[PDB]
RNA sequence: GAUGGGGAAGCUCCGUUUCAAAGGCCUGAUUUUAUGCAGGCCACCAUCGAAAGGGAAUCCGGUUAAGAUUCCGGAACCUGG
RNA sequence: GCUUGUGACGGCCCGUGAAAAUCCACAGGAAGGAAUAGUUUUCAUGCCAGGUCGUACUGAUAACCGCAGCAGGUCUCCAAG
């Protein structure tokens, strides 16, 4: 009856990404040392990609499917959990504790992140989650 | 014991005519006219004032920088924080409820 | 109207191609617990507005007068 | 191909705004437009 | 202690207008600065406006309803009767 | 004699009505495509006090059908409408209290009210604070529907007329003593000009065909004919009849 | 009756009161049944629901506000939802 | 209180968005020249009416026989470009 | 303590106590854009201009109105022991 695992997709709630959507990494429930609280490790979609139609050219589509991602600690209680679900192996090993609390390892991980963003969302699969949220 | 004066020429009590006593640099009371206070902007929900948002005349808010005039987050400076949750909560559920009537 | 307390900034701002005039105020006040010292203000007019350092050392007070550029029209007390 | 969709609108009541469509049959036409038209029916 | 014997929230009014008339006004005065139950959110925080409006301290909703009562009782027989109705039309 | 003071009232110098304060005038939806043939739902974004109004009025924000935006419509209240209450109005909406139907779309008994003398003209009958319309039957022939009006009047009005189920908000009003002239006056200071009120036996006879006499009185019966012309018609006009 | 059965269960099982702290034992897993209000909002109501779905818990709809339900619960105050976190020697779970 | 319109023998009267074909700023098009000419946007549709209502922005010191929040000295601020 | 400003509250209505110009934010994503290079004049500094009319004095038992240097009449701000 447990369902916040390593490849669940939630909504966020506040925090600058609120109504932005988001894949759990790494969760950890029983808190830390820091952040003493349920919180779980994500990585999200910041700058939606944007509808392309069959009249763009060659250079606008390559334009208009750029994703901008993040990764953010969370607490629980500020995630909406979905019922769908998104493989993170391919990004798993870079985001962890480890690669916070240093500006040069965040950014190391964000563009492996917007490679695996970019390639899923090409051969069109996970619809849903690069489909922006209308509130 | 000294005494001011208006230093207009509206000589009557009115809302635009406010003075404060203040005392110069020359040792005297001398009448200050004062500008009516600002209000704080409003949430477009609840109603409720706007955390993080400068309180200033209407004109006033061209002169001034874009930090002061909202929020970091969706609709900052337009929805408080709480009205945005509800609207993403309320937008997520709905949605996923006219999937099951679809079906 | 404005006052810095950084020297390097001071003096950037006394080669900045607009400032023409400055000022040296000398004034004779007392410490927090002693007897009683003098205090330097220099001051440099800009365009729009006037800055204001104030260094209540003597002995450093001297040095930033000789490093003053030549050009700049320095008025005393 | 693999990043088009279809998402076809809803025109019914209460659904989406209305499309444009000729409306030439509803034109409030000048005054003498009209007195022509009536003075042959 | 008991400040008054029957006048009640009349007393303002001293010996004025006539005892019946301030009767009547006594019995309307009461119902319409009372404190009502919130069918919303449960709480007894409903207090009137302007006459038919009600509104609620928390939840902040507002339902429009008698002049110095919440609901009168021509208003529930119309919920009854349309109900009644609603039911034959469907089923 | 001079003109008396119920002439004076038509030239309308100081008897114009105090319009200020008012929220604006309450009437229903222009009648549309989307409500001759289906339903349009709105919301129920506040309710306010009207003055000079008894009754509360509420402000209804429809979708623009043709165009992108939003239209907000003002609405007479009735008893249990609430803020954030969905409204539905058209031909094919739910017997429920605050929506809009044609008369011939509901069933013999239905209490309506803000109904439509006829169809379009956007609520005409049963406005004032505790008045309703009852639905007595419908003839299908015809396209007619018999009511009962407030008054005790029965009245044919065609079935494409609209009304509002429930009762109009705020009544009883008028079950409470005005005890004082002062609340007298604050009421008719947000209504017109027509309080207080002079009799005419206490002026004279240039002023009131009541006027003069070494007593107060009348002097001959108040009960003026249909026919009278005006500056003639004081008192009770065309009474069948008097007493208690 | 709901309420004996209810009523069995705070003096033997394991019980929690309140919305924040029941959202708390869905996303971890522990709630085993959820008794709502009938004046709950419909969106917490709508919710709480989508929760109970990703966690496979059976919801209940208590036929009372949450005046009535505080009560049923043996409280002098008003409870919106319950959560059952486990069940002592009532058989509300297999009813 | 004009216009469009309707009254009145007429001086003029009614009416103020009215049974009206009621109007112009973002540009693209052009390097023959200045704006003709392509889409779309917007339909609100004169004007007058407050030295106490609404409202962009200044202070101190000094100065005359009589002027100053207006001049002088110093120190600021707003709008347009 | 006095005068005044202001904040959070409470009482009252069959009374619930203006409008518009104007300024800002948000939603939206049309367009424009980088590698030997560009955008930001909502960050800082620097440059130029700001027209027209009123402005003296009385403001009252002598400068206003009452035939007048008339015990009448005429709106308002500051307020020591
Ligand atoms: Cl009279
Ligand atoms: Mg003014
Ligand atoms: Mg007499
Ligand atoms: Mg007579
Ligand atoms: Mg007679
Ligand atoms: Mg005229
Ligand atoms: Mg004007
Ligand atoms: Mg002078
Ligand atoms: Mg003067
Ligand atoms: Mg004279
Ligand atoms: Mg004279
Ligand atoms: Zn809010
Ligand atoms: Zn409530």
């Amino acid at each position: 009856a447990k369902f916040l695992k390593a490849g669940k997709v939630a909504v966020v709630v506040r925090g600058r990404y609120a109504g932005k959507k988001v894949v759990i990494v790494k969760p950890h429930d029983e808190g830390s040392k820091s952040h003493p609280f349920g919180h779980a490790l994500v990585a999200g979609i910041e700058r939606y990609p944007l509808k392309v139609t069959k009249k763009h050219g060659a250079k606008k589509v390559a334009k208009r499917t750029k994703i901008k991602p993040f990764i953010k600690v969370v607490n629980y209680n500020h995630l909406l959990p979905t019922r769908y679900t998104l493989d993170v192996e391919a990004f798993k090993s870079v985001v962890s504790t480890e690669t916070f609390e240093q500006p040069s390892q965040r950014e190391e991980a964000k563009k492996v992140v917007k490679k695996a963003f970019e390639e899923r969302h090409q051969a069109g699969k996970n619809q849903w989650f690069f489909s922006k949220l209308r509130f | 014991a000294q005494r001011v004066t208006f230093r207009r020429r509206n000589p009557y009590n009115t809302r635009s005519n406010k003075i404060k006593v203040v005392k110069t640099p020359g040792g005297i009371l001398r009448a200050q006219h004062v500008k009516k206070l600002a209000t704080r902007p409003k949430c477009g929900d609840c109603g409720s004032a706007l955390q993080g948002i400068s309180t200033l005349r209407p004109r006033q808010y061209a002169t001034v920088s874009k930090t002061h005039k909202t929020v970091s987050r969706a609709y900052g400076g337009s929805r408080c924080a709480n009205c945005v949750k509800e609207r993403i909560i309320r937008a997520f559920l709905i949605e996923e409820q006219k999937i099951v009537k679809k079906v | 109207a404005r006052e810095i307390t950084d020297i390097k900034q001071f003096l950037e701002l006394t080669r900045r191609a607009d400032v023409k005039t400055a000022t040296v105020k000398i004034n004779k006040k007392l410490n927090k617990a002693g007897k009683p010292f003098r205090q330097t203000k220099f001051k440099v007019r800009g365009s729009s507005s006037l800055y204001t350092l104030v260094i209540n050392d003597a002995g450093k007070a001297k040095k930033l007068i000789q490093s003053l550029p030549p050009t700049l029209k320095v008025n005393r007390l | 191909n693999p990043l088009t969709h279809s998402t076809p609108k809803n025109f019914g009541i209460g659904q989406a705004v209305q499309p444009k469509r000729n409306l030439s049959r509803y034109v409030k036409w000048p005054e003498y437009v009209r007195v022509q038209r009536q003075k042959k029916i | 202690a008991k400040r008054t014997k029957k006048v009640g929230i009349t007393g303002k009014y001293g010996v004025r207008y006539g005892s019946s008339l301030r009767r009547q006004v006594k019995k309307l005065e009461i119902q319409q600065h009372a404190r009502y139950d919130c069918s919303f959110c449960g709480k007894k925080t409903v207090k009137r406006g302007a006459a038919g409006i009600w509104t609620c301290s928390c939840c902040k909703k507002t339902v429009a309803g008698g002049a110095y009562t919440v609901s009168t009782a021509a208003a529930a027989t119309v919920r009854s009767t349309i109900r009644r109705l609603r039911e034959m039309v469907e089923a | 004699g001079r003109v008396i003071r119920n002439q004076r009232k038509g030239a309308g110098s100081i008897f114009t009505s105090h319009t200020r304060l008012r929220q604006g005038a309450a009437k229903l939806r222009t009648l549309d495509y989307a409500e001759r043939h289906g339903y349009i739902r709105g919301i129920v974004k506040q309710i306010v006090h009207d003055s000079g109004r008894g009754a509360p009025l509420a402000k209804v924000v429809f979708r623009d059908p043709y165009k992108y935006r939003l239209r907000e419509e003002i609405f007479i209240a009735n008893e249990g409408v609430h803020t954030g209450q969905f409204i539905y109005a058209g031909k094919k909406a739910s017997l429920n209290v605050g929506n809009v139907l044609p008369l011939g779309s509901v069933p013999e008994g239905t209490i309506v009210s803000n109904v439509e003398e006829k169809p379009g003209d956007r609520g005409a009958l049963a406005r004032a604070s505790g008045n309703y319309v009852i639905i007595i039957g419908h003839n299908p022939d015809e396209n007619k529907t018999r009511v009962r009006l407030p008054s005790g009047a029965k009245k044919v009005i065609s079935s494409d007329a609209r009304g509002v189920i429930g009762v109009i908000a705020g009544g009883g009003r008028v079950d409470k003593p005005l005890l004082k002239a002062g609340r007298a006056f604050h009421k008719y200071r947000l209504k017109r000009n027509s309080w207080p009120k002079t009799r005419g036996v206490a002026m004279n006879p240039v002023d009131h065909p009541h006027g003069g006499g070494n007593h107060q009185h009348i002097g001959k019966a108040s009960t003026i004919s249909r026919g009278a012309v005006s500056g003639q018609k004081a008192g009770l006009i065309a009474a069948r009849r008097t007493g208690l | 009756s709901i309420n004996q059965k209810l009523a069995l269960v705070i003096k033997s099982g394991k019980y929690t009161l309140g919305y924040k702290s029941t959202v708390k034992s869905l996303r971890q897993g522990k709630s085993k049944l959820i008794i709502i209000a009938a004046n709950t909002p419909v969106l917490r109501k709508s919710e709480l629901e989508y929760y109970a779905m990703l966690s496979k818990t059976k919801v209940y709809y208590f036929q009372g506000g949450n005046n009535e339900l505080g009560t049923a619960v043996g409280k002098l105050f008003r409870v919106g939802v319950v959560s059952i976190l486990e069940a002592g020697d009532s058989d509300i779970l297999t009813t």
